[PDB]
RNA sequence: CUGGUGACUAUAGCAAGGAGGUCACACCUGUUCCCAUGCCGAACACAGAAGUUAAGCUCCUUAGCGUCGAUGGUAGUCGAACUUAUGUUCCGCUAGAGUAGAACGUUGCCAGG
RNA sequence: UUAUUGGAGGUAGAGCACUGUUUGGACGAUUCAGACAAACUCCGAAUGCCAAUAAUUUAACUUGGGAGUCAGAACAUGGGUGAUAAGGUCCGUGUUCGAAAGGGAAACAGCCCAGACCACCAGCUAAGGUCCCAAAAUAUAUGUUAAGUGGAAAAGGAUGUGGCGUUGCCGUGACACUGCGCCGAAAAUGUACCGGGGCUAAACAUAUUACCGAAGCUGUGGAUUGUCCG
RNA sequence: CUGGGGCGGUCGCCUCCUAAAAGGUAACGGAGGCGCUCAAAGGUUCCCUCAGAAUGGUUCAUUCAUAGAGUGUAA
RNA sequence: UUGGCACCUCGAUGUCGGCUCAUCGCAUCCUGGGGCUGUAGUCGGUCCCAAGGGUUGGGCUGUUCGCCCAUUAAAGCGGUA
């Protein structure tokens, strides 16, 4: 799971996630890139699940670049408690993903092997995704 | 050179700021006009009020 | 349960500007509340002990440029 | 290698611009500074036809000004052109 | 450390100064010269 | 043209190449006198003039780094209508980034030529 | 209040020049490319604010007499907290309720329209509506839907169907976008969220011409209180 | 005081963020500090310029270095 | 369900289990119909339709629950303060 080494501040307020994404609008290490088409929150864990998917289908011959990472630390009340008393703990961490941004890239595998290894990825992950290919013209 | 400003919908539920506005034009109640002369001031106020007046040329 | 540490704040100090450009002011009249030389004392214009700036003779005050990433706030007599 | 560009007249509102798009053009700014708007059809035909640094006879009103291609804004999200830059290249 | 410290001159029984020092760093009686209104003029001032 | 001293957001700077020095500005010579070194005549200070443009400095050329910088479009947003959609529409304002390009200072006063 | 003009300030956005976070290269930490930030900023709006002298407008301030109020609520929007839970909670901003009747939203303090001095078996409109309940279009033109979708929901699935297209072959494949529908879709007294009947338009999307519709406005008479000229 | 009360925590002052680019602005929101010190670490006149790195030397010297140091103490 | 919130009720809305009497939902326990099966048969597994009727007598515990004994076609899960 990515995470940061460390952070200034532990407990953050949650990111703003209207809008439409910020850069990283374009496939620029690899070939063949996945790209947000809606809105949401992105973990760790599911970066991870995605990223096995990936690799997995391609048989770690080609080769992946993970766009995003999970900056932002969000907490968590624990179980049965009433509200105040200060911010909860760190439960995990996440990426704003928004209308654009490119979550992943491949490169070194054919577009059809492309395709489906970044399906099998879109499967595990909150948003929807489109099939990308770098930018001409 | 002159325009004639009626108010042609309700203060009712409009911001304080807006209100002033109507009222700094010198209209009244709703339906009620005046005729004023045109220039940029005047023009400024209607233009803040647009959605609550209708203007005319006289 | 649990309890939290924070929950402190000090007074808000009130500071900023306090007269405009292209305002009259009467000698002595603090024209800017700061910590440190946000803005500096121009033409007929003071720096106080806790960083204040105040007019030292009557007139309208003007903020402007001080060279390139600095400011000042003066003073000029209307005559 | 050549492509006939209409001459926006005064200032076009967020609306026009929408609808221009909408209709199938381009907006661009040929550099007298000119707005001129395209079709972005014939624009990628003539683009695949010279290159992406080719050159480019822009048929500006009555005039015929050689140029090429500063820069493009694209949207990734409906994969549409929207707006070009015409550098006459002298 | 510090402690409180009142200055009073020869010829003056003001005493209208007070100040402070450090009785580890000054163990003496510190003297200064102060404007005493009373004479209208400098005096030698020295810690009581 | 040089020099002193001001004003102006580096368009003025920095860097890389050339030309110059009679007076001037300098590098320079000395430590006897004013003065000076946590040590040193290095600097500061005073006396000067053998020497040299080598450097600082002045003029010419480079857009190389920095600096300035549009138009057009985009983001955002005041107001309005729709709407509850990680929203839409209209209107006004309008960035940041990037592009064309500008720029190797301009200029007041005094003195010398 | 608006117009113009001047100013203070660092939010939105953006950016990586500082601090911190982070992904791939290359080179012998530097450089190259690409990202993240409430407590990052080389930058930086819209607004809002403070002032100065024209248009419109009608307050403003001072001093005294007399208070009540210190449980607030919803909605919209900028935020914290919570779980981008609550008809939750705490602040900013605006409106309405409170203290506001009338029309609309079936009914429904807080939503939409709109502020009731009194009388009328007059008229025009607002929001919202015009097949019947129940006032006014079974209105007009063009198209979409076949699901009673309309008249409550997702990932995801699919030769449903309309409109744009890009290409391969020489009728037909592959592809991409977009409109409207389909499945995914199980709760407890009784149909049971269209308010009912009913509707294939009486649904939906554009455009147009009418009308209905309030205690809004107008017309007529009257009451009281003010100004100005009874 | 308290998202019932108790138990726990808190109670005055300073700095920052939340705070929506004037000012102000809440929560048992997010971070820290204070209840001193200094006889110079005050006043004034004069002089001076830092951190880091590389390169050589059993701290000393050169060049880049607008501060990337320091400013008694938290911001 | 355990909770979160504190909106009705503190000039009173009787709290658990059991008894009596039920009534409704279907995510069906049995019985009826069907597809697939790694369905030979007898048996099973799983999914779909289906709420008409049916769906136990004891030992322990205040118990709900649960375990156990013996049955049964079956001894379903929930709502109704
Ligand atoms: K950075
Ligand atoms: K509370
Ligand atoms: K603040
Ligand atoms: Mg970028
Ligand atoms: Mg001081
Ligand atoms: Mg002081
Ligand atoms: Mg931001
Ligand atoms: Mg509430
Ligand atoms: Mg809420
Ligand atoms: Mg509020
Ligand atoms: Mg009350
Ligand atoms: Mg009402
Ligand atoms: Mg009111
Ligand atoms: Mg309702
Ligand atoms: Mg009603
Ligand atoms: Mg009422
Ligand atoms: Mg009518
Ligand atoms: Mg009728
Ligand atoms: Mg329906
Ligand atoms: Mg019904
Ligand atoms: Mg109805
Ligand atoms: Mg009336
Ligand atoms: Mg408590
Ligand atoms: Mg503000
Ligand atoms: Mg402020
Ligand atoms: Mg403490
Ligand atoms: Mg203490
Ligand atoms: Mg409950
Ligand atoms: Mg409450
Ligand atoms: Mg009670
Ligand atoms: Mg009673
Ligand atoms: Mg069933
Ligand atoms: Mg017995
Ligand atoms: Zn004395």
């Amino acid at each position: 799971m990515l995470l940061p080494k460390r952070v200034k501040y532990r407990r953050q307020h949650r990111p703003k996630t209207t809008g439409r994404s910020k850069g990283g609008n374009y496939v620029t290490f690899g070939e063949f890139g996945l790209q947000a088409t809606t809105t949401s929150w992105i973990t760790s864990r599911q970066i991870e699940s995605a990223r096995i998917a990936m690799t997995r289908y391609m048989k770690r011959g080609g080769k992946v670049w993970i766009k995003i990472f999970p900056h932002t630390p969000y907490t968590k009340k624990p179980l049965e408690v009433r509200m105040g008393a200060g911010k909860g703990a760190v439960e995990g961490w996440i990426a704003v993903v928004k209308p654009g941004r490119i979550l992943f890239e491949v490169a070194g595998v054919s577009e059809e092997v492309a395709r489906e290894a970044l399906r099998l990825a879109s499967h595990k992950l909150p948003v929807k995704t489109k099939f990308v290919k770098r930018e001409e013209l | 050179a002159k325009l004639q400003i009626t108010l042609t919908r309700s203060v009712i539920g409009r911001p304080e700021t807006q209100r002033k506005t109507v009222e700094a034009l010198g209209l009244k109640k709703t339906n009620s006009s005046v005729v004023v002369e045109d220039n940029p001031a005047i023009r400024g106020q209607i233009n803040k009020v647009k959605h609550l007046v209708t203007v005319e040329e006289k | 349960v649990s309890s939290t540490k924070n929950g402190r704040d000090s007074e808000s100090k009130r500071l900023g500007a306090k007269r405009a450009d292209g305002q009259f002011v009467t000698g002595g009249s603090i024209l800017y509340r700061q910590r440190g030389t946000k803005i500096y004392p121009g033409e007929n214009v003071g720096r106080g002990g806790d960083d204040t700036l105040f007019a030292k003779i009557d007139g309208v005050v003007k903020f402007e440029r001080k060279g390139r990433d600095k400011k000042q706030v003066s003073v000029y007599a209307v005559a | 290698a050549s492509l006939k560009s209409i001459i926006r007249q005064g200032k076009q509102t967020r609306s026009d611009l929408k609808q221009l798009r909408k209709s199938g053009k381009v907006p661009a700014v040929v550099y007298k500074n000119v707005s001129v708007k395209v079709d972005e059809v014939e624009f990628i035909k003539v683009i695949r036809e010279v290159g992406r640094n080719g050159v480019i006879e822009l048929g500006v009103g009555s005039k015929t000004i050689k140029v090429m291609v500063a820069d493009y804004q694209f949207d990734p999200l409906k994969n549409q052109i929207t707006h070009i830059d015409f550098l006459a290249i002298n | 450390v510090r402690v409180n410290v009142t200055l009073a001159c020869t010829e003056c029984g003001d005493r209208n100064y007070i100040t402070t020092k450090n009785k580890r760093n000054n163990p003496e009686r510190i003297e200064m010269k102060k404007y005493c209104p009373r004479l209208n003029k400098y005096t030698l001032h020295r810690e009581t």
